[PDB]
RNA sequence: CUUAGUAACGGCGAGUGAAGCGGCAAAAGCUCAAAUUUGAAAUCUGGUACCUUCGGUGCCCGAGUUGUAAUUUGGAGAGGGCAACUUUGGGGCCGUUCCUUGUCUAUGUUCCUUGGAACAGGACGUCAUAGAGGGUGAGAAUCCCGUGUGGCGAGGAGUGCGGUUCUUUGUAAAGUGCCUUCGAAGAGUCGAGUUGUUUGGGAAUGCAGCUCUAAGUGGGUGGUAAAUUCCAUCUAAAGCUAAAUAUUGGCGAGAGACCGAUAGCGAACAAGUACAGUGAUGGAAAGAUGAAAAGAACUUUGAAAAGAGAGUGAAAAAGUACGUGAAAUUGUUGAAAGGGAAGGGCAUUUGAUCAGACA
RNA sequence: GGAAUACUGCCAGCUGGGACUGAGGACUGCGACGUAAGUCAAGGAUGCUGGCAUAAUGGUUAUAUGCCGCCCGUCUUGAAACACGGACCAAGGAGUCUAACGUCUAUGCGAGUGUUUGGGUGUAAAACCCAUACGCGUAAUGAAAGUGAACGUAGGUUGGGGCCUCGCAAGAGGUGCACAAUCGACCGAUCCUGAUGUCUUCGGAUGGAUUUGAGUAAGAGCAUAGCUGUUGGGACCCGAAAG
RNA sequence: GUCGAAUUUGGGUAUAGGGGCGAAAGACUAAUCGAACCAUCUAGUAGCUGGUUCCUGCCGAAGUUUCCCUCAGGAUAGCAG
RNA sequence: AAAUAUGUAAGAAGUCCUUGUUACUUAAUUGAACGUGGACAUUUGAAUGAAGAGCUUUUAGUGGGCCAUUUUUGGUAAGCAGAACUGGCGAUGCGGGAUGAACCGAACGUAGAGUUAAGGUGCCGGAAUACACGCUCAUCAGACACCACAAAAGGUGUUAG
RNA sequence: GCCCUGAAAAUGGAUGGCGCUCAAGCGUGUUACCUAUACUCUACCGUCAGGGUUGAUAUGAUGCCCUGACGAGUAGGCAGGCGUGGAGGUCAGUGACGAAGCCUAGACCGUAAGGUCGGGUCGAACGGCCUCUAGUGCAGAUCUUGGUGGUAGUAGCAAAUAUUCAAAUGAGAACUUUGAAGACUGAAGUGGGGAAAGGUUCCACGUCAACAGCAGUUGGACGUGGGUUAGUCGAUCCUAAGA
RNA sequence: GUGAUUUCUGCCCAGUGCUCUGAAUGUCAAAGUGAAGAAAUUCAACCAAGCGCGGGUAAACGGCGGAAGGUAGCCAAAUGCCUCGUCAUCUAAUUAGUGACGCGCAUGAAUGGAUUAACGAGAUUCCCACUGUCCCUAUCUACUAUCUAGCGAAACCACAGCCAAGGGAACGGGCUUGGCAGAAUCAGCGGGGAAAGAAGACCCUGUUGAGCUUGACUCUAGUUUGACAUUGUGAAG
RNA sequence: GAAGACAUUGUCAGGUGGGGAGUUUGGCUGGGGCGGCACAUCUGUUAAACGAUAACGCAGAUGUCCUAAGGGGGGCUCAUG
RNA sequence: GUGGCCUAUCGAUCCUUUAGUCCCUCGGAAUUUGAGGCUAGAGGUGCCAGAAAAGUUACCACAGGGAUAACUGGCUUGUG
RNA sequence: GCGUUGGAUUGUUCACCCACUAAUAGGGAACGUGAGCUGGGUUUAGACCGUCGUGAGACAGGUUAGUUUUACCCUACUGAU
């Protein structure tokens, strides 16, 4: 069954796979019934905005570090730093992630200005019950977006000190390689 | 459609196209990729060379996101400055105003030296540069930033 | 969704084949064991009486110290000392939401022709947030039910919340600052050898049998075995938890460029039926008179079945062997040919039969 | 010695009889005969006349006569075969769909391209609108660490359509895209050479080599659709002895 | 042929499919035995046999080369569109 | 030492004159290779022909063959087995050989007229029971390639030498 | 050279047959004549190639027209078309004053796939064109299901010794009933009871379309009813191999 | 395993099996032990059963020539190729039968040899009786066939049904050339229809099976041997 | 009563194991089988004076041998009569 | 002069092993063993473009084959 | 043209004898003739022996037991309308 001048093929039929398809059918009526059950849910629930603040973080990985997202929830220190107990936090839609710790500075005063900005622009109603009716915002990140910190401005003056960019990365690269082979002559020594 | 296909005009011809004497048997020959070194070897060491036999040193859990390195020309780091400011930059070649370029910031990992940029001074920002596209920075009055 | 038919596995043959990141849907957190309540087992099943009965109170046995409550679960937290403020709990009633139902809410059957029947054609109108669908003697928005838009009811569920109302729960409970001493955290288990199985997991991915069997600045992991030196990262051997996901079964609905009685489920019908097999099992065929039986009174021939008339019907060229009624095959009538086949091609005679222009 | 005739050949010599054909549809051409006007057998038929106007001609059909004609389908070097299926009729009855692809073609946009995982919206499985990512492409080459595409109008030579100049033309000169052959240059691998400097073992400048790559040298791709072809699937339809 | 016995036979009961039972024939085990019957895996695979449904127009072959546990089959080159 | 087959050449990418490059080569500007510039146009280097030449992608069927003339191997031989060149059949009807896949003639759109091929002209059967010179008598005459058979040896049958 | 001897095979027999003898035989020469889907000329169809023509006021520049050549074909390739179920658009299409279907050696168009019309039958839906789509075209597969032939009024309806006369009944009697006669089973029976198995076949009345391979007034058939009585007969109780 | 009784069961233990209170320093697993190494690890010693070595065994499998060389018997026998062997007997004539002979292709001793009264729907030869088996056919009876009334199938079927030769897929109902050829039919008949009944069981092919066998390849239930665990207590050599 | 840390049982290890399981048991070929190798190769011929060319055609050969029997140089000349 | 005067005298992938380079990798960071790569050979497939493989069926089976044997017939006639 | 036989042994074709006779010639017709017979032989399955094979089994060696189906059609032929 090999003939011409054709690519090699590695088509996965060989087990009972049509007892396995699946046919997506309903992707309109799915979005029908995700559209109503958001619907539902936000008159239900409260005036409130369907959904917690999060934070913000930097993505792991040297593919991926150059940005910054959205984040599970806000570290115990960012909470408390903005002047509130975790406990309160989550009542009032904060979400809070006690697994996660600061270790950049700029990451916790962002964060932490998230929260400075969240507890301004919002009303927390007393427990009596009277609940004067308000306008119901239904995206919190919308109203809190999340935007890439600045990195340097449009123009700059140039100064060069005469040393080759490329010699510098061939010179920090040949010293990581050495490093284990010299510091074992010295110790014979 | 099948109204187009041959099968509509093969109607009423015996054989479909298949032949009287050769016919249009199940599988004469094998299934898939068999006898590939026995009666289908000729097709094999020619138009696909190589096939056979193992080369190199394997590498187990291998990260793709280790590699991640996009190369950016010279002959396009100008395409980065957006087109409404290109202009005045291009006409306006001095020290002091000289525009930054974030490669990073673009998506790209490693600057190589293909083409031919304008005599204008230009500070680049990379991770990674080739020794020929320092020196053609250098020599048009800019300076290559080294980041991480 | 992607990573990806990739890393890797494989008589490295045929073939096989994940995972981290990235975007998105949905988002929700938590609690036991290990601590002396020790100036007071503070906890609980059951029985019994009463009551405002998915339960409550009094009383009496029992369970339980070989540990039932309160307090603390690693994000912590606990015992003392000091200084401050902040914050409520459990029910009724009426609304709202949800589900199961009921009822009300437009406009021609006006004229002519055909027909057994007007729901057809022609003429003149009306309603329309209603010209979806079905029925009624043939294609009906306006004849009937419904459809569209709204109104007025009835019976339940859940406390989700929108208002009112009865109780002060409580020398109760919770949160937050600083100082000091402490900070218990799961064993035939982890781990190791070996055997089998399994995985993309390769000096061995998970699982299981047998043997050996830990530690507490410890232990697991960091995808090549080992010794030595560092680093990173979590906290096993105990437990609970909505949504986004699945669904050829069950119940209730809405649909199709699907099939149209040898098709479509085996079954449009008294179908898993009739029937077969000791048994497990196997398993069909079969839909249509007409708008309405108006299903043929009566006369006559025949022992009778029936026939010939008559009659019903728009039609018996619709008679319960029933819409339409093809072919194979058959009867009667008419024409033609025929000395061991028949049929065919080209051409014309004979017979029968027929269109075209009379410009 | 002087003729004739036979045989063979030529005539842009003349003339009688018979058969088949009538394509074309204003004019245009080349000629002929004429002093001329005109005419003609000169780039394809007209003129005159008779009978009948209907089954007379003709069509269809049955039959008769002359000649000819073996049963189709299938495998096969070879079938009318003493090779196989077929008594007859009706209905049913066999290259399909899907995943991933090659060539070619059409369409959109183009160094980019792909709205439909999802969100918004809706006259509600339609239509309309949209962010961030991701896929492919825009860089190759090594087992790997790694390095990474201009000596020069992005090179030279030969052949090149088209365009430009001169020329009545023929031709000559200039410029020459795509494409073809060839010699070079550039990037990676391999084999050598080893400068300025040194954590004295690092660093690897410079210049080479009948070596090698699915490369560079003013990008062509991405998406949808169709015929044909490929592989896995029941896989064009029906069929085993078995397990 | 045999006919008083190793006789003939009714009913009850036991042995079940790689198993049973066999004075032994590979015999018998519900017309089924050199491995029963039933359903499913299963539309099991077949280089082998058969079949494969409308018309007209244009072009128009091969039984040869090399390799194959290849010799009734494929790959490859050729011939063809 | 043939015949038949078979390689190359018959120009512009050619010829000639002058002189530039090099790390090759030479005792040596000696040579080699590649070039600058100049001179010679299509009787520009034999014949004939040329439904124009060149080039690329993709894919079907096929991979059992067989026959005739000539060359040829095994075999007593075979309608046997195996090769060489060409033409055919297979895939192909039509006229002829009575009949036949392969022989002879000729290859095919639908018609009319004319002329022929191979083969024929007593009758079947379209066409001369034509013409001319001879031969042959058979109590098993003979009669047309492939082809459907006859020999050695004899006759005072008859004819010619 | 011709002829003869040499020269023997099995159904009857083949210069193709008849027949032919100064041939209608054999060798050779000269003419006439016959006829292929070949050759020559003309018409028409198609294919391919090279060309002409956008000028409005008249319709197809995929149009129209001029010129030349060509035409075999299995396996196979490609192109232009015909027909079928369903879908979007359109023809304000056809129709109970008759849609679809079916029958029709009646008519017309197309090389063909097919299309159109008239007549008869029939009763409720259906078509043209531009596009979309496929479970889209049958003579065969010892094809599937159903229906129907020739064979053919044919094979046959012959084991178990055997029937005959009269009356009654009835539309109808070789076959029912009664009487008479002749026979057989011959007590290990064609007699009289039961076990298993069957399940109303038992009995009476009514009745003959189907069934009893002839017949039928008869029946184990068809229709409607009636009928099985236990302290002592069995089950029930006991135990057997065994479960 | 052999197969009543009678009589007799010879020789061979090299091979293949089976078996042993036999032998010892051959071969040898895991565990354990020792050495080297920083360890993973490597090396060496020790070492169960079995195997090897040694002995026994044929009414174990089997053998009996030119490990032992066919003994007692028996035979052209159901065992002999040559072979219809040679001689005798039986017949007019015998590839048959019987009795002898034996360098026996290839007889033979519980893979039992030889002989045996009685018995046998066993296989053979001859004789007497008997007969239609035959010479050589004839005749009779019943029921069919046959004809009529009623009833009424099936196999099979491309189309069909007269020959001779020719050529042809090398044996025609059809094709070619000749012979010929007249409606519709009844009872018989087995020449032909290469008649019908079944996708040849023979043979070959297929990278298609199954039953059975074996020191084929690869395994396995069971069994056996060693180690560890179950697994404690006391003493001696 | 017997027996005793031995049997037994559990887990690994060696042997035995057609009792049983699964599978295999070439090709060419004047049918197949037996034989042969025409299966990977070499010389001459068949082979028809380029090249190519078949048969289980004809006559033979190969799976080695050599530190020289390899490389260079010098000197010499063999069989036979 | 890049083995034998010339024309024959021989072998892939996977695996193992040796030589060379002492170069690259073990992917949290190092040193040392070990392992894995790069270049060139050897261990062999003689069915020599290279599966790891014993019989029997007279109890037999299936798909096929007149591509192929056991009868006639046809060609041939050595032999008779 | 007309005849070419009767028997012993053998399944036999063939062969070999006895005997009669004018003579006991050779052949064909799908090696004529099985819906004409017969079934002794060969050539299914049972069984025995010899040799061969470890064995299952083999033997163109011997021996014994082993189902012979259908015509009513067409033609031919024989008779009959
Ligand atoms: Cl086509
Ligand atoms: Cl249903
Ligand atoms: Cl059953
Ligand atoms: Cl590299
Ligand atoms: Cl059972
Ligand atoms: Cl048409
Ligand atoms: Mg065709
Ligand atoms: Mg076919
Ligand atoms: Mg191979
Ligand atoms: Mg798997
Ligand atoms: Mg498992
Ligand atoms: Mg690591
Ligand atoms: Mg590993
Ligand atoms: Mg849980
Ligand atoms: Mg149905
Ligand atoms: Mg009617
Ligand atoms: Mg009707
Ligand atoms: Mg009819
Ligand atoms: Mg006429
Ligand atoms: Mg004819
Ligand atoms: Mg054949
Ligand atoms: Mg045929
Ligand atoms: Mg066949
Ligand atoms: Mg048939
Ligand atoms: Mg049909
Ligand atoms: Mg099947
Ligand atoms: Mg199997
Ligand atoms: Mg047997
Ligand atoms: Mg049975
Ligand atoms: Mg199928
Ligand atoms: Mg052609
Ligand atoms: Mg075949
Ligand atoms: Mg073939
Ligand atoms: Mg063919
Ligand atoms: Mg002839
Ligand atoms: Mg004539
Ligand atoms: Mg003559
Ligand atoms: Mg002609
Ligand atoms: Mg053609
Ligand atoms: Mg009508
Ligand atoms: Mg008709
Ligand atoms: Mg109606
Ligand atoms: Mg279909
Ligand atoms: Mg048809
Ligand atoms: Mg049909
Ligand atoms: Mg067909
Ligand atoms: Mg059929
Ligand atoms: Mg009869
Ligand atoms: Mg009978
Ligand atoms: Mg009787
Ligand atoms: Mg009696
Ligand atoms: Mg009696
Ligand atoms: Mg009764
Ligand atoms: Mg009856
Ligand atoms: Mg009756
Ligand atoms: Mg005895
Ligand atoms: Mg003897
Ligand atoms: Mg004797
Ligand atoms: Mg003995
Ligand atoms: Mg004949
Ligand atoms: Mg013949
Ligand atoms: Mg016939
Ligand atoms: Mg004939
Ligand atoms: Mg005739
Ligand atoms: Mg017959
Ligand atoms: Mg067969
Ligand atoms: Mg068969
Ligand atoms: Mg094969
Ligand atoms: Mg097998
Ligand atoms: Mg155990
Ligand atoms: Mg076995
Ligand atoms: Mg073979
Ligand atoms: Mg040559
Ligand atoms: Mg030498
Ligand atoms: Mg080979
Ligand atoms: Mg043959
Ligand atoms: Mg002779
Ligand atoms: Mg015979
Ligand atoms: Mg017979
Ligand atoms: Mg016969
Ligand atoms: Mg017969
Ligand atoms: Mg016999
Ligand atoms: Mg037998
Ligand atoms: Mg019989």
């Amino acid at each position: 069954a090999i003939s011409k001048n054709l690519p090699i093929l590695k088509n996965h039929f060989r087990k009972h796979w049509q007892e396995r398809v699946k046919v997506h059918f309903d992707q309109a009526g799915k979005k029908v019934s995700r559209r109503n059950a958001r619907a539902t849910r936000a008159a239900k629930i409260a005036p409130r905005p369907l959904d917690l603040l999060r934070p913000v973080v930097r993505a792991p990985t040297v593919k991926y570090n150059r940005k910054v997202r959205a984040g599970r929830g806000f570290t115990l220190a960012e909470v408390k730093a903005a002047g509130l107990t975790a406990a309160y936090a989550r009542t009032i839609g904060i979400a809070v992630d006690h697994r996660r710790q600061n270790r950049n500075q700029e990451i916790f005063d962002a964060n932490v200005q998230r929260l400075k900005e969240y507890q301004s622009k919002i009303i927390v109603f007393p427990r009596n019950g009277k609940a004067p009716e308000a306008e119901q915002v239904l995206s919190a990140a919308a109203t809190f977006p999340i935007a890439q910190p600045a990195t340097d401005v449009e123009a700059r003056a140039v100064q060069d000190n005469g040393e080759s960019a490329f010699r510098t990365l061939r010179l920090a690269r040949s010293e990581k390689k050495f490093r284990g082979i010299r510091e074992k002559r010295a110790r014979e020594k | 459609p099948s109204r187009f296909t041959k099968t509509r005009k093969h109607r009423g011809h015996v054989s479909a196209g298949k032949g009287r004497i050769g016919k249009h048997r199940k599988h004469p020959g094998g299934r898939g990729m068999a006898g590939g070194q026995h009666h289908h070897r000729i097709n094999m060491d020619k138009y696909h060379p190589g096939y056979f036999g193992k080369v190199g040193m394997r590498y187990f859990h291998k990260q793709q996101a280790h590699f991640w390195k996009p190369v950016l020309n010279l002959d396009k780091l100008w395409t980065l400055i957006p087109e409404d400011k290109r202009d005045q930059y291009l006409k306006s070649a001095s020290k002091e105003t000289a525009p930054v370029i974030d490669t990073l910031a673009a998506g790209y990992g490693k600057i190589l030296g293909k083409g031919r940029i304008p005599n204008v001074p230009v500070i680049v920002k990379a991770r990674f540069v080739s020794k020929l596209a320092e020196e053609k920075i250098r020599a048009a009055g800019g300076v290559v930033e080294l980041i991480a």
